[PDB]
């Protein structure tokens, strides 16, 4: 389930974020924290980099149609060009 | 992909910003040998960036091509390509046959000088 991988994508970063800002200071966090911070903060990005991994077969398939429709698009062209031709033959001919 | 390779590339720089921050900070002051009003204006830059590219990354995520898409659909919409490919140069193949009879009708005309 590619989609639930994207959501839990987000929300780590949120928290991941959170987990930082307090760390740095912004937020409040109390001084005997100051470990579960830096923790937290690695046991996230550890999970987000799993996480990005686990998505590339979904983005390859992308990958993939993207190809499929270059080409599909590439080939109507081609047939479009040939069309042009004849009607400009066309035109020579009864212009 | 690439958009899915930028946000690699991305992650990974923030990953090491992340790092470069967490053992600034640890290892100099442990947030309590460079001075306060130092330690600060860096900290600053650093978790800036960290701002910066959490944003870029969000962004790209949001970009990422079918983003909103299951997988069962990705593999229809595979099979769906596969057939209209095939019909499209089967449509190609007679364009490029009614051509080509043309232009010999016209060679024809042509070489019998006229």
């Amino acid at each position: 389930n590619y989609q639930y991988k994207i959501q839990e994508l987000r929300k780590l970063l949120k928290s991941l974020l959170l987990n930082y800002l307090e760390l740095i200071g912004v937020l409040s966090i109390n001084p005997d924290m100051y470990e579960r911070k830096v923790e937290n903060i690695r046991t996230i990005l550890v999970n987000i980099h799993h996480l990005l991994n686990e998505y590339r077969p979904h983005q390859s398939r992308e990958s993939l149609i993207m190809l499929l429709e270059e080409q599909l698009e590439y080939k109507r062209g081609e047939i479009r060009e040939i069309e042009q031709v004849c009607k400009q033959v066309h035109d020579k001919l009864t212009s | 992909t690439d958009r899915m390779t930028q946000l690699q590339i991305c992650l990974d720089q923030m990953t090491e910003q992340f790092c470069a921050t967490l053992n600034y900070i640890d290892k100099n002051h442990g947030f309590e040998v460079v001075p306060p009003e130092e330690f600060s204006n860096t900290i600053d830059e650093l978790s800036t960036d960290i701002i910066l590219k959490t944003r870029q990354i969000n962004k790209l995520i949001d970009s990422l091509p079918g983003v909103d898409v299951s997988a069962e659909e990705q593999l229809r919409k595979i099979d769906m390509l596969q057939k209209k490919l095939v019909e499209v140069e089967d449509e190609k193949i007679e364009a490029i046959k009614k051509k080509e009879k043309l232009m010999r009708h016209v060679d024809s005309m042509i070489e019998d000088f006229v």
